[PDB]
């Protein structure tokens, strides 16, 4: 399919501290 | 005697500019607004700045207020214009700059010492290159102001400039007399020291290796200092050295008793240790012991500080995410294994009243799930409905932790009864997800993402309510939140898929993205993540997205068409056209890309009337390369929609993609690779002649260390049907590609790709056998992944496969070697 900087955006820009 | 020099000016300007100064210290905001642009107005000059650097320096009859304030305004005249510069006039400057810094009043000694370095770092290292030399041979200390002054200088430069240093090669000279200032009396200048040293260590030097040896043996002694600043560049020194070289019986002991420093800052540049030390695997057999006095430290960290809670923004980077960090590094180094040193204090702290410790609590939980996940999982029945009772807190960081917290174990909510967890933490999630906090709605999205990714078909029968609350928080958020809106619904299509085509869920969240979609221009960033969304939205609508597909092809086309021209012009002319941004052409072409993937050959209409094939071939020779990822992306979605058009291009498509087929672009690679697959499969035999081009490349990249695991798997898929159209030219090489092809290729569904892979490889075996049987071993370990073959395949295995086989006395010496399971698997299905 796609290594979609989209997929990996979403996931990376997912707030959270640890 | 000897010989001399100076320079004088006039009482022309002076006295203007001491009234422009004595006016540009006004009390009134109009009269700075005025004056201060009049006189960055006025460096039209080569004289001028020497008239600021003369009321600095020779102008010693006039107060301070004056005298620095026309230094510092030299110093952005220096730093923000200094094309235009006159060498002769600076030559004052740096002569003037460089022997009156010994001043007695500190004022003139700050202004000076942020005039040599900002000179320096502004004014490159190269043009000036006495500087340097007189600064080293002022620095061997007279009074006091002098050797401190160009030891801060020393500072500053080596702070910003370091690589360049690497004068023929001074540094050899500068770090004995650091040392030499090593063991000073006064604090402050071997604080300036430790720092000074300490930039030139991660950079490994060649300089430093020489003379470091009894140069760590000196660090050492820094050790009981006060200054909270030696203390700060000493551990700051450990942490560095930690990366870059392999008495660790004491150091422990005085960075754990360290940890609880009364300065929080110089607590955190000993906290990055446990995250130096947890990342090299030394840290394995070296920190286990000492742990129960560190892990409650840790936890007296990871409270909030009492300044952070009253800005609440925060910093970036502080005690309390350092904290979590490191336990979180540590978490992924023992995995079960610090149960004992935590649990009591999660069991106090989960359940106190006083929330600043509860929340802390909350997050160490959050913070040891990745690490300890299967050692946790007994406790957890009890755990995750207390945190769901806490998701009705009222103080808000609280809350938002419960929410991200709670998020973390998305896999065991999801991996048990709905109507037992995930129907009530839908429920409470959602509810908080309206809140009137903003930190609550975006931590929220960010929690009901994951819980989606994880949760996957198990939202089909809550849709009403989940579009219902989200377009109600469409309609209700902001701006910052609702990228992560748009990240939310995406998730959400990608999860759920198919099921979403309903008329009236489609009427729930189609009218709002369209609304947004019609308000917003082309030249609108904000446009970036909607058409993502759309993209994953365009995957799930599927059939019933068919009476908006028109329109949103067309603007995409366009959008396409706009970029790829402003390309060219940029690349035509440069001093008279303007550079675009090329994040308009990837999530365009990805929108295009899903497109394909929802309506197949329901796109046919389009393709051809519509120029586009010709501006994917022109994308994908750009510089980028997420063009090239998003444009093959879009070539194999294209490709596995309509073949009719796509059928002459493909001549000159292949080239591409056999200079397209490198590791080093990860993202493009997998898509070029896939890209070939879906063409193969539709070639036939007509993709004979293309093969060496793309061939002698992909099974070199399959036998690759360290490759992501993806990238093999479509390289596998790919050589699957290159071998099932084309046999003859692909199966030579069995020999060199059969090891990582089935023993990558385990862990894949059943459905078509793997079909057509594996009918490729046995068309391949069957045509050329010889070539597996010294690894035919890897080939059964593939043949029992299969649990759902069709009749002709199943044929396939057990026919030829029965071949081996009968030809019955050394299968079982040979059979008995790789687990029961599998071997009655095959045994009793083929």
């Amino acid at each position: 399919g796609k290594m979609d900087s989209r997929g990996e955006h979403r996931q990376d820009r997912r707030e959270r501290p640890y | 005697g000897s010989m001399e020099y100076e320079w004088k000016p006039d009482e022309q300007g002076l006295q203007q500019i001491l009234q422009l100064l004595k006016e540009s210290q006004s009390p009134d905001t109009t009269i700075q607004r005025t004056v201060q642009q009049k006189l960055e107005q006025l460096n039209q000059y080569p004289d001028f700045n020497n008239y600021l650097i003369f009321v600095l320096t020779k102008l010693k009859s006039e107060d301070e207020p004056t005298r620095s304030l026309s230094g510092l305004i030299l110093k952005n005249n220096v730093k923000a214009h200094f094309q235009n510069f006159p060498n002769g006039v600076t030559d004052f400057i740096k002569s003037e700059c460089l022997n009156n810094i010994g001043d007695s009043s500190p004022l003139i000694r700050a202004t000076v010492g942020i005039l040599i370095t900002t000179i320096a770092s502004k004014g490159e290292l190269q043009n000036w290159p006495d500087l340097l030399p007189k600064l080293c041979s002022l620095l061997d200390s007279e009074d006091y102001n002098t050797c401190e002054g160009a030891f801060g200088a020393l500072q500053k430069i080596c702070e910003d400039s370091a690589e360049i240093l690497d004068l023929d090669r001074p540094l050899n000279i500068m770090i004995p007399k650091f040392l030499q200032f090593f063991k000073h009396s006064s604090p402050k200048i071997r604080s300036h020291a430790v720092a000074c040293v300490n930039q030139f260590i991660i950079s490994r030097t060649q300089a430093l290796m020489l003379h470091i040896d009894s140069f760590i043996e000196n660090l050492f002694a820094l050790a009981g200092d006060e200054e909270p600043e030696v203390r700060k560049n000493v551990c700051r020194a450990l942490v560095m050295l930690l990366e870059v070289r392999m008495h660790m019986h004491n150091i422990v002991e005085y960075m754990l008793q360290r940890t609880q420093d009364q300065d929080e800052n110089v607590a955190l540049e000993a906290c990055e240790f446990w995250l130096t030390l947890a990342e090299q695997p030394i840290c394995k057999d070296v920190l286990v012991r000492h742990l129960p006095k560190l892990i409650p430290v840790l936890v007296n960290g990871m409270k909030y500080s009492d300044i952070d809670i009253i800005l609440l923004t925060i910093s970036d980077w502080n005690l309390r995410k350092c904290s979590a960090a490191a336990l979180d590094v540590l978490a992924n180094v023992y995995r079960d294994e610090l149960l004992p040193h935590i649990l009591p204090l999660l069991k106090e702290l989960l359940f106190h009243h006083e929330w600043v410790v509860k929340e802390s609590g909350i997050l160490v939980l959050g913070a040891i799930a990745e690490g300890c996940m299967q050692g946790m999982i007994p406790y957890l029945p009890e755990l995750i409905p207390h945190l769901i009772q806490c998701l009705s807190d009222k103080k808000a960081l609280v809350r938002s932790i419960t929410c991200w917290t709670l998020s973390r174990y998305a896999h065991w909510v999801v991996s048990q009864p709905p109507d037992t967890y995930l129907k009530p933490l839908m429920t409470e999630l959602l509810k908080r997800i309206l809140d009137s906090n903003k930190r609550v709605q975006e931590a929220a999205c960010s929690a009901f993402a994951t819980l989606e990714e994880e949760a996957c078909t198990e939202l089909v029968p809550y849709l009403a309510y989940i579009l219902d609350t989200l377009v109600f928080a469409f309609s209700k958020y902001q701006h910052k939140n609702l990228l992560i809106l748009y990240d939310a619904i995406g998730t959400l299509a990608d999860s759920v898929g198919h099921h979403l085509n309903k008329p009236e869920y489609i009427q729930m969240l189609m009218p709002p993205l369209i609304q947004k979609w019609n308000m917003l221009k082309d030249e609108d960033k904000d446009l970036f993540p909607l058409l993502e969304c759309l993209s994953s939205v365009a995957t799930a609508l599927q059939s019933g997205f068919l009476p908006y597909c028109e329109p949103v092809y067309q603007r995409c086309v366009n959008l396409v068409q706009k970029t790829l021209a402003q390309a060219m012009l940029n690349n035509a002319q440069p001093d008279q056209y303007e550079a675009p941004d090329k994040d308009f052409m990837i999530v365009a072409l990805d929108l295009l890309s899903g497109l394909a993937e929802g309506l197949g050959g329901n796109i046919e209409q389009l393709v051809a009337r519509s120029n586009i094939l010709t501006l994917m071939y022109q994308c994908m020779q750009d510089k980028m390369p997420e063009v090239r990822q998003s444009s093959f992306a879009l070539l194999g979605d294209l490709t596995k929609a309509c073949f009719q058009h796509v059928k002459p291009c493909i001549a000159d498509f292949m080239p591409i993609l056999g200079t397209n087929l490198n590791p080093e672009f990860i993202s493009v690679c997998n898509n070029a690779t896939w890209a070939i697959g879906e063409i193969s499969i539709q070639m036939g035999i007509e993709m004979q002649p293309y093969i060496p081009m793309v061939l002698h490349q992909l099974v070199e990249i399959i036998n690759r260390p360290n490759t992501p695991k993806t990238l093999l798997e479509n390289t596998a898929i790919t050589i699957g049907r290159l071998g099932y159209v084309c046999p003859q030219e692909v199966a030579p090489m069995l020999q060199q590609f059969i090891r990582p092809w089935c023993t990558s290729l385990r862990n894949i569904r059943d459905n078509e790709e793997k079909d057509s892979a594996f009918r490729g490889i046995c068309t391949m075996i069957s045509v050329n056998p010889s070539g597996v049987i010294q690894d035919f071993i890897f080939f059964c370990d593939a043949v029992a992944s299969w649990i759902n073959p069709k009749d002709d395949l199943r044929d396939m295995f057990c026919k030829i496969l029965h071949g081996f086989k009968n030809q019955d006395e050394n299968w079982r010496r040979f059979s008995d070697q790789f687990p029961l399971p599998l071997k009655e698997r095959l045994a009793a299905f083929y």
